[PDB]
């Protein structure tokens, strides 16, 4: 059902590619910028070579054409920086993608927020125009129930602590329970290990702890 | 930074903006790279601090098993939602904004930043105020606090913080009867290490250098486009106004051409360095955004990540133009052969 | 400075400087000027 | 006023106002590190006066985009309300830059005087964002522009307590997408 | 010349000349001065 | 520069030696924004490292 709600959340609401979109339309941009600067004259009589070679002799045609040469120098210089800087964002933006296809997609991933929010379990690549999609499968917690909890519990003059999960009582009985998923599980000496007595941990309780 | 590129080149000259017309999109593209920086700011922000979108309250009672966090938390009875740490932070970094009046009536007070504004140069505000920031960083401590690493994957679920601290303990290959048998001693030296933090800033200046740096570096930028204002770049005079008044169109538009020309490469190489500055910023704001994620929302196993030794959690707290990052790590002291 | 501009300009100093000279020797009267007048009676800056 | 000035051949556009600046005996005009030049001693009267750039001031116009609307609502950056129809030369201007001068709609924010926009005490998300926490959208209160302070998230009170946990009993599997870009046009 | 724009008649005419583009996107946007221009010219001579 | 300051005076010199400045300069701001790019891929290098 997730993976069908992802057809619509893209097909359905539209900007959904749009980090992908702006990195074509900056592209776009720039180049129709570095054209339309051919039609400025920095300060000579004419932006077409043309008119200037035809109409002045060279001592004076070059003079305006050296005016010419260094604003559409300057022009070309202006937008290789920019698509410098661009390139490494973008770069950057590889490492990242490259970074989490061998993290989300080839393992598993612990890191909190880096393949999803919630409890990351896998991750599909998608292809797409000058950029990659990752379905981030995550396992989120949905429903809850508080329950009463204590550190440890005391039998005869030892305390029990949870080998995993923690002590819950539903009301009356005291049980061990994974911390994600609530399984109660009657308290043995094989959930509990016993590290010294009932007097040192503050909040523990008593209870029996069968074998 | 803004920057209203025809104020700077041509100032109020009708002459000079006609003359600019002739070199064509260079200002606008100037306009569109300084106002991509600016958003990216607000991004960055967002990005570090703007992850939880629940405002968890501050709990009323700052002391959690023995642990207190009344240092990082917001401080109680203050409508203002700053902790006593960050008050400090923001005291260490020294900082335009100038009022429409502050520049008119200045006999002799003439300022570099009048100087910045007269000449087409602004400073933007953030989107997000030092309130909104200090809120965020409250909501993070505040879930941490009682909720634990559950508010960074789904819904937040109540713990005691002594359990939340024997869980991360755990982690680290260490029982959790160590923390339960030593609670008090644990948390009277983690009481103690956020006290010596208040010092370790206040006592010794220099602390808020990486800070400091980036504000004293965007004042010199500034300062500099302005005081090339001053240069000829090969003109008779670096005032348009002694040029315009004492020669006639054909020979005035050369001179001016110089001044256009010198006044748009200044401009130009500005707005370079402030790009090659904010992707330097962009990368620290994106580290910082995942140690949030991974430091403070969760328990770190990366090496040196959050801090040295065995990470237990961290704590952000709010700076300008910036986060620190509070990390609590368990060392070993003692050994024995 | 312009000539046309002359009219709406104001000098805090100006001097006048006066001579006499055969009519193929007035273009010498200007900066960069190279001959017997230029050389040995008359020279001005080049940044006149 | 913004006008041409020409005092003794030193041409120039700006606004002349009285000046409190003292000026050497000789001193004709002042200038700035910038090399502006600031203020000016009258031939005839001996008065210094300042000069003020005709337009200093930033101003922001917000739109909800042509398509949608032909409102728009002006920000008049580090201005207060009462001296923005001084700061940019209101009687100077034409009629319908006017009515953004002045208004019932005017609200001072810390990122200066914003007129055209109505400002309402509820919080919505960021949507055209303005400065100092406040926003602006084309909400329906006829559709207006209307200015606000953002919502940073809903409010929600954990309820600690020494002796209370709280377990899952369900989850649910989700699938988020991230979108990266990897190439950009050779 | 199928449409033009006074871009000193309204802050929207403002903000199209700015951004040199008939179609505005929703957003804020810094506009260049083009509101105020001299309708008059003071001239100070000396009395001489 | 000695061939146009030997040859020329210092009107007409100006006129040529402002040409050299202009085009040095750029070539030297062309590096150093060639320089600057390269020491933050480089950084990357190093913070990854
Ligand atoms: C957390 O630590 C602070 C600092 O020690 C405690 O507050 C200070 O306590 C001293 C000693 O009583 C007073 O002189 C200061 O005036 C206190 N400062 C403030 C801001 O109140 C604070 O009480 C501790 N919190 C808990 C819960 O133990
Ligand atoms: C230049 O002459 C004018 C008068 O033509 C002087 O200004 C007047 O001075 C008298 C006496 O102080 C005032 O009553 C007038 O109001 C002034 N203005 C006019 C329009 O008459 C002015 O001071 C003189 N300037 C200098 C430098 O001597
Ligand atoms: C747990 O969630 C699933 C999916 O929504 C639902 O079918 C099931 O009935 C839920 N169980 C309980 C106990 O609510």
């Amino acid at each position: 059902s997730a993976i069908g709600k992802i057809q619509e959340s893209l097909t359905s609401t539209p900007s959904a590619l749009g980090k992908l979109q702006d990195v074509v339309n900056q592209n776009a941009q720039a180049l129709n910028t570095l054209v339309k600067q051919l039609s400025s004259n920095f300060g000579a009589i004419s932006s077409v070579l043309n008119d200037i070679i035809s109409r002045l002799d060279p001592p004076e045609a070059e003079v305006q054409i050296d005016r010419l040469i260094t604003g559409r120098l300057q022009s070309l210089q202006t937008y290789v920086t920019q698509q410098l800087i661009r390139a490494a964002e973008i770069r950057a933006s590889a490492n990242l993608a490259a970074t989490k296809m061998s993290e989300c997609v080839l393992g598993q991933s612990k890191r909190v927020d880096f393949c999803g929010k919630g409890y990351h379990l896998m991750s599909f690549p998608q292809a797409a125009p000058h950029g990659v999609v990752f379905l981030h499968v995550t396992y989120i917690p949905s429903q809850e129930r508080n329950f009463t909890t204590a550190p440890a519990i005391c039998h005869e003059g030892k305390a029990h602590f949870p080998r995993e999960g923690v002590f819950v009582s539903n009301g009356t009985h005291w049980f061990i329970t994974q911390r994600n998923f609530y399984e109660p599980q009657i308290i043995t000496t094989d959930n509990t290990f016993v590290s010294g007595t009932c007097d040192v941990v503050i909040g523990i309780v008593n209870n029996t702890v069968y074998d | 930074t803004s920057v209203d590129c025809t104020m700077y080149i041509c100032g109020d000259s009708v002459e000079c903006s006609t003359l600019l017309l002739q070199y064509g999109s260079f200002c606008t593209q100037l306009n569109r790279a300084l106002t991509g920086i600016a958003v990216e700011q607000d991004k960055n922000t967002q990005e570090v601090f703007a992850q939880v979108k629940q405002i968890y309250k501050t709990p009323d009672i700052k002391d959690f098993g023995g642990f207190n966090f009344s240092q990082i938390l917001p401080d109680p009875s203050k409508p203002s939602k700053r902790s006593p740490i960050e008050d400090l932070l923001f005291n260490k970094v020294t900082l335009f904004v100038k009022q429409y009046g502050d520049c008119l009536g200045d006999i002799q007070a003439r300022d570099l930043i009048c100087a910045q504004k007269f000449n087409g140069l602004t400073v933007l505000p953030p989107l997000l105020t030092d309130e909104m920031i200090a809120a965020y960083t409250a909501a993070l401590i505040s879930g941490t606090a009682t909720a634990g690493w559950t508010f960074g994957a789904g819904p937040a679920l109540q713990i005691p913080f002594p359990m939340q601290m024997a869980y991360r303990f755990n982690g680290i290959g260490v029982t959790q009867n160590v923390l339960y048998e030593n609670q008090k001693l644990i948390a009277n030296q983690f009481n103690s290490a956020i006290g010596k933090i208040q010092e370790s800033l206040t006592s010794t200046p220099s602390a808020l250098g990486k800070l400091q740096d980036v504000v004293n570096q965007n004042a010199q930028a500034l300062n500099t486009l302005v005081k090339q204002l001053s240069s000829n770049f090969g003109a008779i005079s670096s005032v348009l106004n002694d040029i315009i008044s004492r020669l006639d169109p054909p020979e005035a538009e050369v001179q001016i051409d110089r001044l256009i020309t010198g006044r748009l490469q200044s401009l130009q190489t500005y707005v370079t360095q402030q790009l090659i500055r904010a992707a330097e910023i962009r990368a620290s704001a994106n580290l910082a955004a995942t140690k949030m994620s991974e430091c403070v929302l969760g328990q770190s196993k990366r090496v040196d990540f959050c801090g040295k030794g065995y990470h237990l959690m961290s704590f952000p707290q709010a700076a300008p133009h910036g986060v620190v990052f509070l990390h609590v790590t368990y060392i070993p002291s003692q050994e024995r052969n | 400075v312009s000539s046309t501009k002359l009219n709406d300009l104001c000098f805090t100093n100006v001097y006048a400087d006066s001579f006499v000279v055969r009519g193929d020797e007035v273009r010498q009267i200007a900066p960069g000027q190279t001959g017997v007048i230029a050389d040995y009676n008359y020279k001005l800056p080049d940044d006149f | 006023k913004c006008v041409n000035f020409n005092f003794n051949g030193l041409t120039g556009t700006g606004v002349l106002t009285d000046s409190n600046k003292k000026f050497q005996s000789f001193q004709q005009f002042g200038r700035d590190v910038s090399d502006f030049t600031d203020s000016v001693k009258d031939p005839k009267t001996l008065e210094v006066l300042d000069i003020t750039p005709c337009s200093y001031g930033g101003v922001s116009v917000i739109t909800p985009g042509t398509n949608a609307s032909t409102q728009v609502a002006v920000l008049y950056q580090d201005v207060n309300c009462t001296d923005v129809p001084t700061a940019i030369h209101a009687e100077q201007l034409t009629p319908s830059w006017r009515v953004y001068s002045t208004g019932t709609n005017m609200f001072q924010t810390q990122a200066g005087c914003l007129i055209g926009a109505e400002h309402v005490n509820n919080s919505y998300d960021c949507d055209i964002p303005i400065g100092a926490g406040i926003c602006a959208t084309y909400h329906t209160p006829n559709k207006r522009i209307v200015a606000y302070v953002m919502s940073l998230g809903a409010e929600n009170s954990v309820a600690y307590s020494n002796n209370t946990i709280a377990i899952p009993t369900n989850f649910t599997i989700s699938v988020t997408t991230e979108v990266m870009p990897v190439s950009m046009t050779k | 010349i199928v449409d033009a724009i006074d871009c000193a008649l309204d802050p929207l005419s403002e903000t199209k000349c700015t951004l040199r583009s008939f179609i505005v996107e929703k957003g804020i946007y810094q506009t260049s001065n083009f509101r105020v221009q001299p309708q008059d010219t003071v001239v100070r001579f000396p009395n001489i």
